């Protein structure tokens, strides 16, 4: 050979293992794909300066590798760490600006979606990640740290850098990830005219997160579907006791104004076409005016039509 | 087991079958690629991972399909 290095190779931090390697072949050919203080160093010469350093591997990982894989991620896909390890390097370009200590992602390479993620998590209280590095992510992310915690939500959403995407689906996919640390309960009243009436219940996260209504009065609301037994079922909340209540739509004109002083806390906006690349922008009630996170820049507004998608609420408690 | 996407079709599935399975046998009627297909059942976000069984997802169930945005 000519010169012979020891690296230690990490997927988790914590766990490492010794390789010994060559300046004859690039990092690629013998070990596979590697980061470096944050930086793909796989198609490179190893150095002897790179002598005793740890390496992020992505790829070609052994078989306790793979199961530390999966204990700090969970089932995630052959692609996942090298879009993860991609995506840390290119955020890191971004920036998170605090304003009166509310966060904000300054807008860059079409990021207002994940915008709108992050400042509607920042109001979710008493949430924790049941995934070890999702968990992680989000305390430094609470901590000062967000560049984790935004390529993470994005290796997990399948999100592609400078790319526009959808703030509703990827807030949806954050929180099937996530639990609820304090009590919370809805309970759907189902009834079919054949079979019977029957109550469900669910308990924790799932009942405080609705997809397709967008006011309380929409939730509440009787509903209709077809029965297993072929017939007419129908549904309605009788029981919702929650800390708070996320309700997400397809992107609706609405009128919010501070004359009637509205209910909900806070609610994302999707600004343009739906066919065409949008602008979302991250919106909150403070005091007796709309206080609009426009990525980085703050605006004030007793008035506002907007094409509205998710809408907060505070605790709920309701039963009949 | 036939349960029912919305416009509303119809599609024969079983219970033990996954989310990304489900959408798939979409992509096959209606033409929408899989990533931009966003599943609501109950008013829960269906995730690829998952199977029917853990939405409790069944018989005559009806699934609200919506496009990722921008469409
Ligand atoms: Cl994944
Ligand atoms: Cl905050
Ligand atoms: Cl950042
Ligand atoms: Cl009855
Ligand atoms: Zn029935």
């Amino acid at each position: 050979q000519q010169l012979t290095i020891e690296v230690l190779v990490t997927v988790d931090g914590v766990n490492f293992r010794t390789v010994v390697l060559n300046n004859k072949n690039t990092y690629r050919s013998q070990l596979g794909c590697v980061f470096f203080n944050g930086a793909d160093i796989s198609d490179t010469i190893p150095d002897e300066k790179q002598n005793g350093h740890s390496l992020y591997l992505a790829d070609n990982l052994t078989a306790d590798e793979t199961k530390a894989l999966k204990e700090l991620y969970g089932p995630v896909d052959p692609t996942f760490l090298h879009r993860f390890y991609s995506l840390k390097a290119a955020v890191h370009g971004w920036k998170m600006v605090v304003c009166d200590k509310v966060r904000s992602l300054k807008l860059s390479d079409n990021n207002c979606y994940l915008n709108a993620v992050i400042m509607t998590l920042d109001l979710l209280k008493d949430i924790k990640f049941v995934i070890p590095a999702l968990q992680h992510a989000f305390m430094k992310h609470k901590g000062g740290d967000s560049t984790d915690f935004i390529a993470l939500i994005m290796a997990y959403g399948n999100c592609t850098f400078g790319a526009p995407d959808d703030a509703s689906r990827l807030l949806h996919t954050v929180l099937a990830k996530a639990e609820l640390c304090c009590s919370a309960r809805m309970v759907w009243r189902e009834w079919c005219n054949v079979c019977g009436i029957k109550d469900v219940v669910l308990q924790g996260l799932k009942a405080c997160c609705y997809v397709g209504v967008q006011t309380v009065e929409d939730l509440r609301a009787r509903m209709t579907y077809v029965c297993q037994c072929g017939g007419e079922r129908h549904r309605q909340l009788v029981e919702h006791t929650t800390p708070w209540l996320l309700l997400s739509g397809t992107p609706n004109e609405k009128l919010v104004t501070t004359s009637t002083a509205p209910d909900f806390v806070a609610f994302n906006v999707f600004q343009g076409i739906e066919t065409a690349v949008g602008h979302y922008v991250h919106a909150r009630l403070k005091g007796g005016l709309i206080l609009k996170f426009d990525s980085g820049t703050v605006s004030k507004t007793s008035d506002w039509k907007c094409k509205v998608t998710d809408v907060l609420f505070p605790g709920q408690k309701y039963s009949s | 087991m036939r349960i029912f996407v919305e416009l509303t079709i119809t599609l024969e599935v079983e219970p033990s079958d996954t989310i990304e399975n489900v959408k798939a046998k979409i992509q096959d009627k209606e033409g929408i690629p899989p990533d931009q297909q966003r599943l609501i059942f109950f008013g829960q976000q269906l995730e690829d991972g998952r199977t029917l069984s853990d939405y409790n997802i069944v018989k005559y169930s009806t699934l609200h399909l919506i496009l990722r945005l921008p469409r």
